[PDB]
C-alpha cells in the first residue's frame, strides 16, 4: 500500500526524477493539515460501535425483507456477518483517512468484493446503503464542532465522503 | 511501500483492528518530523548535480585504477563515466525519496533489493559506492536535524553495501 | 505489553532489521504526546474517589433495578455495592495505566481479553459499565488535549463493551 | 517484552495501586531525557557494519586459534555464523537502549544461549571479549561530541554498558 | 447439519471407510428416540402461541423494567414488544426443529452461531431469554420421555446464553 | 450434509414456520420404516467387496478395449484407481441410503466428477456402465428374501436405484 | 480410550482368551444399568453452567486472595481460564461417566496437569475445592428423586465420585 | 479402541463440547442392541471348538494342496495344522470381541492393521481365511438378529480379506 | 519416470542448482553399463515366446491347482491361461523396459504401483508370479554383466510380490 | 520427465510391444555419442556466469528502454529478476541437454511462461532476444575445436539450438 | 557432504527404498572416474606451492593497487600478503578435497556457503580470487581427462563467485 | 553423513592439510576393490525379502513366548512393525556398506533406537538375535562363489559383519 507522500515518491521515480517545488509545498500542506486528519480517525475511530449499529437498525427498518425468515441477514450467523462487514468497512476507510490514499482500501477490502457478494447472494444495493448511512453519521462526527480547535476542515470532509462513495460504488 | 504510516496500517492490519492512539502517535512523531526532512530533501535535490560530480571524483580519486583499467565495469571510457554518474544520482535520489516518505520503504524497494546480486553479477564493488556517499555526507552542507535526517538515510545505504 | 516502543521493537525483529529512522520517528511521536497524557493520568488519579463515588450513582440512578432486585450480581447488598466500587475502579486504573504507557496494551491485557466471557458468566450487564465510563467521561473536568488523551482510552473500553 | 513505562504499570497492578507521585516524577525524567536515547540509538544504529567487523578483526587477532584450521571460526560458514551472532547481540543490545528495559534483550537473546553455545563448542569467553569490545566501539560512537547539541549523556551510558555487561555475563 | 445420521456418515467419511454396525446402531437408536422426540415436538407445535405469551410476560415481570425504559433493545414501544415475541418464538421454533433432526443441528447453525455478537450489538440481555426458556420448561405440560426430549434441548439453549 | 429430516426443517426455517401435521406425518413413516433401511445398508456393505469384483469383471469382458495397451484401465496403477472409484461411488452411494437424501452423494461426490473424467481422457459411459452394474448387484443382495422377516421394501428399492441412476447420469 | 467395554476385551486379548460366563453376567447388568447413566450425563450437562458458576462463586468467596490484586485468579484473563479449566474437568467427567471408566479422563486431561499448574504458580489445592464443590453439586443434581422413575442409583453415585475425587487428588 | 460410546466421545471431544442429545441416542442405540449381540458373542464362545475344527477341515476340503505341498506355510505338517487351527481361533475370538464392543474396534485393532503385510510376507493366502469365515457364518445356527450381529462382524473381516 | 539420467536431473533441480560433476559421473555410469544391460533387453526379447510358454508351464506344474479349480482366476478355461500368458509377457516386457531405462522407472510405475490392490481384488496368488519370474531367472541363458543386469530387475520384481 | 531412452519405453509400452531392433539400435548410438554430450553439457554450465551477464550486456546495449526509469529492468529487483530468470532458462536448458529430450524443459520452465510474463507487462520478445544471445555463447563455447578430442559434434549442436529456439518462441 | 554415493544414499533414503540398480550405475560410474580424478589431485597437491606463489603474483600483476592501498584488506603490509596466500592455498586445497570425493561437497560446505557474507563483510573482492583460480587453471600442467576434471572444479568456484 | 572418502577429507581440513601419499595410496584401493562392494550390496538387496522373512521364523522359532498372546509381537500391528524394523536395519547396513562407513546407520538409524525399544518395552536382545540372524544370511549370500568371477572378498566380508554387530550391540 501506498499513503499520500509514497505516491508521489512512485510517481517520480517512474519518470527518473527528483521532486520538483510544487510536490514538495504540495506536501508540506498536507504535512500542515495533518492535526485535522488526526481528529478525524480518532473521532470515527471513538464511536466506530454506535456508527455501525445505529446504520444497521436503519438500514432493517428501512429494508424489513432483509431480517423475515428467508432474508439475507435472517439467522444470527448471516446478522453477525454482515454488522461484520460493516464493521471491516469503516475500519478500511479510516485507514485511508490516516494514509491520505484510498489504495489499502481498494487493494484490500473492495478488489473482489461485488463478486463476493454475486456468489453468496447478498444484494449489493443494500450494502451500499449501509455504507452510505455510516458515511452520513460518520462526517457528523467528524465535523462536530464542539469540544475542539475551531477551523475549517471541509476538504477534508470531501475526502472522507470520498472514501465511503468509492466503497459503495464498489459493491453496489 | 515502508513509511511510519504504512507500519501503523500494517499493524492494526494484521490484528484485525480499528487504529489506537498508539497508532496515532506514531504518526503525529512523522508529521513533526516531516518538516526537518523536508529541508534536508529539498536542499540535497537543489544542489544534486554538484554532489554527484563532486562524489563521482571522490571515487576515482580514491580508487584511481577505475579510470585506467579495460572493462566495461570499470569508468576508463565516456560510457563508464556515464554509468557511474547515473548510478551515483540513483543514490542520491534515492535519498531524497526517504525523506520525503519517512522511511527506507523507497530504497527499500528500489535499490537495496536485488543489489548484492547486481553488484556480484556485473563486478561493481561496494566500496565505490560507499565512497561516494560519504562524500556527500561530508559536504551536503546541512546542520542541526536536517542533517541528522539526512546522514541517517545515508548511512542506512552504507551499512546496506558493508 | 503494546505500547508504541515495543511495536516499534516488535516490527523491527520481527523483520531481523535493526531499528530505523522509521521507527525511532514512532517512538518522538510517543515522547511528545507524553506530556498531555501525564497531566490526564495525574488529574485521574487525584480526583479518583470522587470519579468513582460519582460514577457507580450514575449507573444505580440509569438501572435502579440493580439495588432492588435479588441476586449476587446486583448491587442491592453491601457486598453487591463494593463488589461494583471495585470493578469501577478497576476501569479507572486502567485508564490511567494505558495513558501511562502510550498505548491499549495495559486494558488490552488485564481487563479486555476474557471480558466477555466474564460477563456472561457472572450476569454482569456490560451497559452497568457503559454507563459508568460516561460519566467519567464528561466528568472528569480535563480540557484540550488531555481531554482528548483520557477520552480516547475510555471510549476504547466503551466499543470493548459494544 | 516490557518498555520501562509498562515495567512501573505492571508492578503497579500487582499491587492494585494507582501510580505515586514519586512514579510520575520518574517517568516524567524519563521522557526529558528522550532526545538524547534516540540520538545513541542512531549512531549506534547507523555505524552497525563498522562495530561489528572491527570488534572481529581485533578478536581474532587476539585469539589466532578461533581462525586457525580445525577453530571455531573457521570456514567461511561458521566465520559467517560467528558475525551474525555479533549483529543479532549488537541488534537486541539497541533494542533495550530504546525500551529502557532490559526484558526484550534477556527473552529473545541471552536465555538458554550458554547451553546454545556449550552443545555446539563454540567458547563462551571468547564471545564475552567479542561483547565488551563492541561495547567500548558503540559508547565512543554514541558519547561523541562532534556534531550535537553539548550536554551530559554520562547516565545513559551507564546504562548502555549495563546492556552489554550483561550480555557478556550471560555466555560466558 | 448435526444430527445422530450425518454424525454416524461424517465419522465413516473421514475415515474413508463404508458404515458399519458401529454406526448402524447409533442410527437405530436415533430412530427409538423419535418417537419421545415427535411427540415433543408436536406438542409444542399445536400449544406454540400460550406458550410464547405465556413466555414474554413471564420476561416482563421478572424485568419490569423493560417495559418503561426508552431504548430501541427495550419492550416500551408496540414494535419493542412484537420484536421480543418475535425473538421468543424463534427460541422455541428451534427447539421443535431440534426434536424433529434429533440434535442440536438447527439450533447451533440458526440461533446460537453468532449470537453473543448479536446481543452484545443490539444490548439484549441474555438473562431476559433464559427466563423465557425457563417459563416454557415449567410449563410445557409434557411428562415422561416427552419432557426428558424437550428439557434437553431448552437447556442447551441456556447453556448457550450462560 | 442434510439427511431427510433436516431437509423438512431447513425448508421450513426458510418459510420461518413450525411443521405441520402433514411433515410431521411423513417424518412419522420415514421412521417407521427405519428397519429396513438398515437391513439395505447393512446388506450392501457387507457385500461391498463382491459387488465391486463382480461389476469390473463384467465391465471389462464387454468392454476389452479399457484392458488392452494403451486402454485407460491398463498399468495396474490405472486399474487401482479404476476399482477404487467404484468403491467410492458405491460408499457414496450407501451414506445416501442410510440419510435418506442425495446431498451427501451430490456434494461429496458426483459435483465436478464430469469434469474430473473428461480432464484425464477417462471414458465416462464406461463409468456409467459399472455403475449400472453395481446397482443392478446391490437391488439383488438389499431385497433378497432369504434370511430376513417378510415385508415390502419396493418403495425403498426405487428410491436406491434412484441414488444409482443420479451417479451414472453424473458421469455420462 | 477404552469403554467399560473395551476394557474387559483388552484385558482378555491379552490372555490369549475367549470371555468367561462371569465376563458375560458382569457386561450385562451393565447394560441393564444404562437408562440411569444416560440421565446422569443428560443432568450434569443440562445444569453445566450453573455447576461451573456456582462452585467459583463459592470458591472466590472463601479463598479471597485468589482475586486480590497480584492474585492467581485477578485480572479476566486469568479468571477466563480459571472458569474455562472448571469447565474442562466437567466435560471430561462427564465422558468418563458414559464411558463407565476413567481412561479418557486420565489420558487427555489428567495427565502432566499437576505439573502444568506447578510451572504457572496457579494453586492446586485450590483448584482441587473447585472439584470438589462441582462433585457436590453435580450429585445432588444427578440424584434428584424429582421428574424421573423411582430407583436406586447409589452405585453409580459412587462412581461419579470416584471420577471427581481422582481429579482433584490429581492436581492437588 | 472404535466402539459406539468412544466415537460419541471422541466427536464431542473433537469439537470442544459437552455430550448432547445428539451423542447420548447413539449410546442408546447401543445398549439396546447389547441384547443380541451378546446371545451371538455367548453362543460363538460356548461352541467355539466345534466351529474352529469344522472351520479347518472346510479349508482343507476348498484347498486340498495346503495339507500335501511342503513349505512352513502350508499345513502338511503338525506344526503347520496348529498354526492354521490357532489362526482361525484367533479370528473367531475377535467377532466375539467385536460383538461384547459393539464395534470393529477390537478387530481394528488386534487384526485387520497389518494385514496385508502378514499375508504377504508369510505367504499366507486371504481366500484360506475367507473360506474358513464362510464355514462359521454357515454352521453357527444362530437365528434373527443374532445372527444378523454376528455375520456383519464375519463379513467385516472377509472384506478386508478381499 | 526414475532412471539415473531423471534422478541426477531431480537432484539438481530440487536444489535449484546446475549439474555439477557429481552428476555428471552418475549419468557416465549409467553409459558405460548400457553395453551390458542392451545385451540383456535384446536376449530376453528375442528369446520372449519360449521364455513365457515355459515360464506358464512352470507355474503350472509346481501348482497344478490353478488348472482344475473352478474360478475365473483360475487358469482352467482357455480364457483363463490367454490371461495367465499374457500377465507373465507383461512382467518380462517390463524388464525389458528396465534394462532399456537404466532403472526400475518402468516396472515401478506400469506393474509395482496398484499391484498388491489388484492381487488382493482378483485373488491372484504372488507366489504365481514368483515361480514364473525364478523360471525366467534360471533359464534366460545370459552370462557375466547381462545376467547381473537381468537378474537385478527379475529380483526386484520378485521382493515386490515378497 | 522422460529421457530420451524412457521416451522410447513411454511409446512402447502404449502399444504393448518389445523394442524392435530399429529402436535398439537408435538407443545404441545414442549411449556411444554419450561422451560429446556430457562435454558440450560440462562446458556451458562452467561458463554459465559469463554466459548469462555477457548476454545481459548486449541485451541492455540494443535495448536501452529496458533499464530507463519505468523499465522492466530499472531497478535492482527487477534487474535481479530478469538475471536470475536467464540462469532459470539456461539451467534448464542444459538438463534437456543431458536428458536429450524437452520434456523437463517443457513441463517445468516453458508451460505457462507466456502468460506469466503477459500478466507482468514484461515484453515476451526482449526475453526471446536474450535467449537467442545465450545459445549463440553457448554454442561457441560446447563446440571450442581447442582442449578436447577432435570429432564431429554438429548433430548435438543442432539439438541444442533446437533446445534453445523452443524456449525463445515459448515466450515470444 | 555431497559426494555421488551420499547422493545415491539419500535418494533411496528419501523415497523409504533399498538401493537400487538405478543407484549402483551411478556409484560405479564415480569409481571409473576416480583415476582421473586422483590423477588431478595428486598433481595439484604435489605442485602446491609453485601454483599458490604463481597465483598470488598474477593477481599482485592485474590489481597492482591492492600491494600499495592502505587498510587491512589488501596485500600492503606483511600480514595481509600472508593472508592473500593463505586464502588462495584455501581455495586449491579444496579442489583436491573435492576431486578426491568426487563431488562439489568440500568446497560447498568449508567455502562456499557464507562466502559472499565474508566477502562483503571484510571488503575482499571476489575478483582477485577469480584472477588467482584462473592462473592456476592454466598452469596445472594436466591434460586428458584430469585436466578437465580439475578444471570442472575450479570452474565451479568461479561461478560461486561470479 | 560421510562415505570413506569424505571421511578421509573431513579428518584432512581439520588440520588444515593437502592429503599424503599414504592418504591417496588407501583410497586408491577403496576404489580399486569397488567391484566387489557393488556385488555384496546387489546380493544382499536382491535377497532382502528372504534374509527377513527366513530371520523372523528362525527368532519365533526360538522365542515363542514373543508371539503367544500379549507377547511383543503378537498381534498383525506389532508384527508388522516387527518385520518393519528388520527390514529397515538391514536397509540402512546396506546404505553402509555402499557407503563404506557406518556414520548414516549410526546418525539414522541406531541414535536413540536402544531408548525407543525400552520405552515400548521391546525386548532389546530378542532385537539383536534377529539382526545376528539376518547377518549370518546376508554374508552367505554376498561370499556365495557361484556366478561370479572369483576372487578373495574376506575383508570386505569383516566390514559386512561389523555394521551388523554395531547394530545388535546398539540396540541389546
Ligand atoms: C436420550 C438419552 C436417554 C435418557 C436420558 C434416557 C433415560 C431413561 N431412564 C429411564 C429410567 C430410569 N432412570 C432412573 C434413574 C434415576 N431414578 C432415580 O430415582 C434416581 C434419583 C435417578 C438416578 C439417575 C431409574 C431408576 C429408571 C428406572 C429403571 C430403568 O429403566 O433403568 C428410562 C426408561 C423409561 C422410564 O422409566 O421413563 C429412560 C428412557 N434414555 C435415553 O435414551
Ligand atoms: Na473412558
Amino acid at each position: 500500500m501506498l499513503d499520500a507522500f509514497a505516491k508521489v515518491v512512485a510517481q517520480a521515480d517512474a519518470r527518473g526524477e527528483f521532486l520538483t517545488n510544487a510536490q514538495f509545498d504540495a506536501l508540506s500542506n498536507l504535512v500542515k493539515e495533518g492535526n485535522k486528519r488526526l481528529d478525524a480517525v480518532n473521532r470515527i475511530t471513538s464511536n466506530a460501535s454506535t456508527i455501525v449499529a445505529n446504520a444497521a437498525r436503519a438500514l432493517f427498518a428501512e429494508q424489513p425483507q432483509l431480517i423475515q425468515p428467508g432474508g439475507n441477514a435472517y439467522t444470527n450467523r448471516r446478522m453477525a456477518a454482515c454488522l461484520r462487514d460493516m464493521e471491516i468497512i469503516l475500519r478500511y476507510v479510516t485507514y485511508a483517512i490516516l494514509a491520505g490514499d484510498s489504495s489499502v482500501l481498494d487493494d484490500r477490502c473492495l478488489n473482489g468484493l461485488r463478486e463476493t457478494y454475486q456468489a453468496l447472494g447478498t444484494p449489493g444495493s443494500s450494502v451500499a446503503v449501509a455504507i452510505q448511512k455510516m458515511k452520513d453519521a460518520a462526517i457528523a462526527i467528524a465535523n462536530d464542532p464542539n469540544g475542539i480547535t475551531p477551523g475549517d476542515c471541509s476538504a477534508l470532509m470531501s475526502e472522507i465522503a470520498g472514501y465511503f462513495d468509492r466503497a459503495a460504488a464498489a459493491v453496489a | 511501500m515502508k513509511t511510519p504510516i504504512t507500519e501503523a496500517i500494517a499493524a492494526a492490519d494484521t490484528q484485525g483492528r480499528f487504529l489506537s492512539n498508539t497508532e496515532l502517535q506514531a504518526v503525529d512523531g512523522r508529521f513533526k518530523r516531516a518538516v526537518a526532512s523536508m529541508e534536508a530533501a529539498r536542499a540535497l535535490t537543489n544542489n544534486a548535480q554538484s554532489l554527484i560530480d563532486g562524489a563521482a571524483q571522490a571515487v576515482y580519486q580514491k580508487f584511481p585504477y577505475t579510470t585506467t583499467m579495460q572493462g566495461s565495469q570499470y569508468a576508463s571510457t565516456p560510457e563508464g563515466k556515464a554509468k557511474c554518474a547515473r548510478d551515483i544520482g540513483y543514490y542520491l535520489r534515492m535519498v531524497t525519496y526517504c525523506l520525503v516518505a519517512g522511511g527506507t520503504g523507497p530504497m527499500d524497494e528500489y535499490l537495496i533489493a536485488g543489489l548484492s546480486e547486481i553488484n556480484s553479477t556485473f563486478d561493481l564493488s561496494p566500496s565505490w559506492y560507499i565512497e561516494a556517499l560519504k562524500y556527500i555526507k561530508a559536504n551536503h552542507g546541512l546542520t542541526g536535524q536536517a542533517a541528522v535526517e539526512a546522514n541517517a538515510y545515508i548511512d542506512y545505504a552504507i551499512n546496506a553495501l558493508s
